[PDB]
RNA sequence: GCCCUGAAAAUGGAUGGCGCUCAAGCGUGUUACCUAUACUCUACCGUCAGGGUUGAUGCCCUGACGAGUAGGCAGG
RNA sequence: AAAUAUGUAAGAAGUCCUUGUUACUUAAUUGAACGUGGACAUUUGAAUGAAGAGCUUUUAGUGGGCCAUUUUUGGUAAGC
RNA sequence: GGAAUACUGCCAGCUGGGACUGAGGACUGCGACGUAAGUCAAGGAUGCUGGCAUAAUGGUUAUAUGCCGCCCGUCUUGAAA
RNA sequence: GAAAUUGUUGAAAGGGAAGGGCAUUUGAUCAGACA
């Protein structure tokens, strides 16, 4: 009893000191994943116009959309499309897998929302900050390794990064591990929507729709 | 009883994600990358100045 | 404001604790609640629920209930377990021996069960011989048998039988229950 | 908005029948890339069998000004609508840059005419070689040789509310 | 005095409060209405199917 | 004053085709239904019994039972909050099989045979079906392709 | 296009008022700012829920939620 | 001949092999039903969500409505 | 021909000023910094110093100022009417 | 020996009602904590 706590007790400390490295493992096999994943992604635009060919980058398979609108007078069909991304407040925002099957809850959603495609600064930032997770429904904050480990670990990913890993990536648990984050209440704007008038196209004079890259710079001063 | 936010916190930020340490030290947050002399053939800055 | 897709502050509805002031009663729920909690034993569990249950959910088990379902292949050494009372039936004749783990016996009942050379066993018994609840058969009444289901659902076509203060011909037999004067239900 | 130039290139999404289908491109007048791309299907889908569904758009490359600091005279044509319908139009505007004479193109076509920017379709913008083959007279007026005016009645912001002396405008 | 004659205003509302259900599908399900003949033959073959795995 | 009959505002619904009309060739008469079938509805104007009421047509449902010229049919009908389950009798020239359940039976067949060769080479199955993907990278070309640059055009009356 | 004419009603009077003319007007663009019971973070009340643990209507940990006539229930 | 609306389907209550039952039905041991025994569970055969699903009894109040967008009928029109 | 700069974006880069908050109450957790013993900003504020020790804070109340507030009760689609 | 309602006395306020809410000033007043 005296001495089998020091047994249970130096066990732990040593595989807590093993699940450490594999994480600063993965994650330096993340960095390098992405570092050259964009390096290359340049040199071959560079590499289409020496050639004199046009490099098309590929469609973007990830968008985070925030819900700009109130809850009130909604349409019926994109009121469920709203709560069926877990949108049902207003700023609140979530990921979505990038398919023809969601394509069109973007369609029906749009007046209501404003989406775009998420850097990867935008997505740790994210999830450090904001990061909660869905364990037997009550939102859990996410600031120890274990907690993700836990619930997303069957998946892998044991890490806050193997989640922003497994987000940004999209790829095989990106159901599961998207899921298992809560939907980031943000604040509003600091600095503004720099539009006068909200709910119109961002095509339009902003605010609602698809403003690509520049949801990142949104999400920022929300979060 | 507190929600910590690692990007403040530093104790939290090498809580969370080790890999923080060798990150900041080895700056990479900067890092030039190397450097190379392409050069945009011909049409296409012919169509690109083209009216 | 938040958009809910549910009924907020909506509660379970189901029995937390038995409407009953039987102290006994309680007693027996704080033995399971703690035997629930601290076991794994599914049966515990059960028969926790089952100690809420209100007396039209507690519909008696006959004596011969017990005895055909002990006629169950490898069965006839388990002891039942009835949470409710249980009754006696003359309609049987040769009663097996076995254990019943009852909350109430009628005389009947008792003197059916140990004449048979058996025994009688309330759950706190059966508690400290099986607390895991091993080799338990468990046993519940037919609780849809009783009189007010007859009225449950009528209509018409339905079949149920209609609330009625006397019965026979020219109560309600006439019009609308028969092809000759006018329809039929 | 404050403009920007893009090229905007794309095509018809390749088919078994046809990989390899021709390219478009359009000089573009937007604020960003967004706008840029929208108004080149907005165009593309006027001229042409196609959406920006049935397509893609190959490549987006901003343009910056050939000589920034060179003054130069611009033709500019426009096809906008009116209230009661639809004209073509030819102006000038002298300025550095295409970007700064396509922004007060859009200020002109709103205060002349009341023209919001979904009315107007800016035909050409050409920058006019040789000076006399400059047409209106609100821009000849500042071609003639050794051009000087003054810029009379000055009117000097003040700081505070009160001052102590009465102003002068003298310049 | 003349008062509204009918409008399907707020129906659907209240359907969805509890309401679109579903079938409340089974396996085996109600024979009302299927032949009677084959539904006299089909006894006996259950009948003989059923005797027959007893025999065994 | 109103009126609502059996067969009220069908005029268009129950008329026949432009240009296919007069008798029903035989294929339709030759084809088998099993009970648990999928059959679609549409009603035949040219036949008169066995004919469906308005509501049904277009709908699809499942056939109950077999009888000499028809088929029982069930179909689940919204009325209230609830479906309620309706069984109907119609004769065959109102009846066609769905090629719907054709497609996802060959599917099985496929989902199947694909599943035995690849555990005959002990190898992935992935056999759930997963919707467009974005797209991919992709170089085009400019051999032969010059960006040909177009510009909006001026208004022109053409009248 | 803006401006003028076309343009007549009854107490005295309303771009809300004052007043405003390279506007404090009209068209358009760019920022900065003001502030809702709304969003974000914390504290507190309550409601529901999940979990732990031998004033048992008990003690403890955790999350979410809070509009309301007619009306139903509940604790007082 | 659209758009928006709308029916059905996307498996374990499935699929395949073998071969039992019957007064139905076939010229016919043919079919139709319902079965025994054998095989296949990783991705258990689109997406998203799901804070749970299903089920019963019983009873209040209401059964003057009105407004906005769009569709739209009568009327010159209406705060009809 | 070789630069620079704008723009946009990134840094698990460093730093100045202000505001509100200090829930919790032995210990347990995840860590960091150290060769080490130890140390820490790491599962919620402590240290140091001053004044007062009473109407001073505070409560009550009357008045004054700023902004705000129609008369309830009922019928009603609609009531300050 | 309550209330409506009234006399006197004492404090206060009041440029076409009064009365209410949030907040502080002022005046009046008053509880709470140490030997
Ligand atoms: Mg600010
Ligand atoms: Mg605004
Ligand atoms: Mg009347
Ligand atoms: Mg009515
Ligand atoms: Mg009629
Ligand atoms: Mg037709
Ligand atoms: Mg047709
Ligand atoms: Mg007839
Ligand atoms: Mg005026
Ligand atoms: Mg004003
Ligand atoms: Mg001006
Ligand atoms: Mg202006
Ligand atoms: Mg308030
Ligand atoms: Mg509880
Ligand atoms: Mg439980
Ligand atoms: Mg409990
Ligand atoms: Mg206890
Ligand atoms: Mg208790
Ligand atoms: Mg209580
Ligand atoms: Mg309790
Ligand atoms: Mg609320
Ligand atoms: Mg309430
Ligand atoms: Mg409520
Ligand atoms: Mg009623
Ligand atoms: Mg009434
Ligand atoms: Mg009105
Ligand atoms: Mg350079
Ligand atoms: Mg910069
Ligand atoms: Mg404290
Ligand atoms: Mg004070
Ligand atoms: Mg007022
Ligand atoms: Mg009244
Ligand atoms: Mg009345
Ligand atoms: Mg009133
Ligand atoms: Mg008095
Ligand atoms: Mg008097
Ligand atoms: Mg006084
Ligand atoms: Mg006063
Ligand atoms: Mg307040």
């Amino acid at each position: 009893t005296a001495e089998q706590v020091a047994a249970e007790r130096a066990a732990r400390k040593a595989a807590n000191k093993e699940k450490r490295a594999i994480i600063l493992e993965r994650n330096a096999a993340y960095q390098k994943e992405y570092e050259t994943a964009e390096r290359n992604i340049i040199q071959a635009k560079r590499d289409a116009k020496a050639a004199g060919s046009y490099y098309v980058e590929a469609q973007h398979k990830l968008v985070f959309v925030v819900r700009i609108k109130g809850i009130n007078k909604i349409p019926p069909k994109p009121r469920k499309v709203l709560q069926l991304l877990r949108l049902t407040r207003i700023n609140s925002g979530t990921f979505v897998k990038v398919t023809k099957a969601t394509l069109e809850l973007l369609k029906l959603i749009e007046p209501y929302v404003a989406y775009g495609y998420p850097s990867y600064s935008t997505i740790r930032q994210l999830v450090y900050k904001r990061g909660f997770g869905k364990i037997n429904k009550q939102r859990v904050p996410l600031s120890d390794n274990a907690i993700i480990e836990a619930n997303l670990g069957k998946y892998g990913i044991l890490s806050i990064d193997d989640l922003i890993h497994e987000i940004i990536t999209v790829g095989p648990h990106f159901k599961q591990a998207n899921n298992f984050l809560w939907p980031f209440k943000l604040s509003n704007p600091s600095g503004g929507w720099g539009v006068p008038r909200k709910f119109k196209h961002f095509i339009q004079g902003g605010s609602f729709g698809n403003r690509e890259e520049f949801i990142n710079k949104l999400v920022k001063s929300m979060n | 009883v507190l929600k910590k936010n690692p990007l403040k916190n530093k104790q939290v930020l090498l809580r969370l994600n080790p890999y923080a340490k060798v990150f900041a030290a080895e700056k990479l947050g900067s890092k030039k990358a190397e450097k190379t002399g392409t050069k945009p053939a011909a049409v296409f800055t012919e169509t690109l100045k083209h009216d | 404001g938040i958009d809910h897709t549910s009924k907020q502050h909506k509660r379970s509805g189901h029995r937390t604790a038995p409407k009953s002031d039987n102290v006994y009663l309680k007693l027996l729920v704080k033995l399971y609640t703690f035997l629930a909690r601290r076991t794994d034993a599914p049966f515990n569990k059960v028969v926790l629920k089952a100690l809420f249950l209100s007396k039209i959910n507690r519909p008696p088990v006959s004596v011969s209930r017990i005895a055909r379902a002990l006629k169950q292949e490898g069965a006839a050494n388990k002891t039942v377990v009835v949470v409710g009372t249980v009754t006696d039936d003359a309609r049987i004749f040769e009663f097996p021996k076995t254990t019943v783990a009852a909350l109430r016996f009628t005389a009947g009942a008792r003197a059916k069960i140990v004449k048979a050379g058996g025994e009688c066993i309330t759950l706190d018994q059966l508690a400290v011989r099986a607390p895991k609840g091993q080799n338990t058969l468990i046993l519940r009444g037919p609780r849809n048998s009783r009189e007010a289901v007859r009225h449950f659902g009528m209509g018409p076509h339905k079949g149920k039988a209609p609330r009625i203060l006397s019965t026979g011909r020219k109560f309600e037999r006439a019009r609308g229950r028969r092809r000759s004067k006018g329809f039929k239900v | 908005a404050h403009f920007k130039e893009y090229q905007v290139i794309g095509r018809r999404l390749p088919t078994e029948s046809v990989p390899e289908p021709k390219l478009f491109r359009m000089r573009i007048f937007a604020s960003n890339e967004v706008i840029a791309k929208s108004r080149y299907w907005y165009f593309l889908q006027k001229l042409h069998k196609v959406k920006k569904a049935s397509g893609e758009i190959v490549s987006i490359n901003q343009i910056n000004e050939a000589h920034p600091t060179k003054v130069k005279n611009f033709g500019v044509w426009v096809r906008y609508d009116s209230r009661s319908g639809t004209h073509n139009m030819y102006k000038e505007i002298r300025d550095v840059s295409r970007v700064a004479a396509v922004e007060t193109l859009y200020q002109d076509m709103a205060a002349r005419h009341r023209a919001r920017f979904r009315s107007i379709h800016i035909l050409k913008v050409a920058e006019i070689e040789k000076t006399a083959d400059v047409k209106r007279q609100y821009v000849k007026q500042f071609l003639t040789k050794d051009l000087k005016f003054p810029l009379p009645h000055r009117v000097q912001k003040s700081t505070k509310t009160f001052s102590y002396k009465r102003p002068s405008t003298f310049y | 005095a003349k008062s509204k004659n009918h409008t399907a205003h707020n129906q659907t509302r209240k359907a969805h409060r509890n309401g679109i259900k579903k079938p409340k599908t089974y396996k085996y399900p109600s024979l009302k209405g299927v032949d009677p003949k084959f539904r006299r033959n089909h006894k006996h073959a259950l009948h003989g199917t059923a005797k027959a795995l007893a025999a065994a | 004053g109103k009126s609502h009959g059996y067969r009220s505002r069908t005029r268009y619904m129950f008329q026949r085709d432009f240009r296919k009309h007069g008798a029903v060739h035989l294929s339709t008469y030759l084809k088998v239904y099993k009970v648990g079938d999928i059959v679609d509805i549409k009603a035949n104007g040219s036949i008169q019994k066995g004919m469906p009421h308005k509501f049904y047509q277009g709908k699809t449902g499942v056939v109950y039972n077999v009888t000499k010229s028809s088929v029982g049919v069930i179909i689940n009908k919204m009325v209230g909050n609830r479906y309620l389950e309706k069984r109907l009798n119609l004769r065959v020239e109102h009846i066609k099989h769905s090629k719907c359940r054709q497609e996802f039976l060959e599917r099985v067949k496929a989902n199947a045979a694909k599943r035995a060769e690849a555990k005959a080479q002990g190898v992935a199955v992935q056999l759930k079906r997963q919707p467009a993907q974005p797209r991919e990278s992709r170089i085009v070309s400019t051999e032969g392709n010059v960006p040909q640059t177009l510009a909006p055009v001026p208004y022109e009356t053409f009248i």
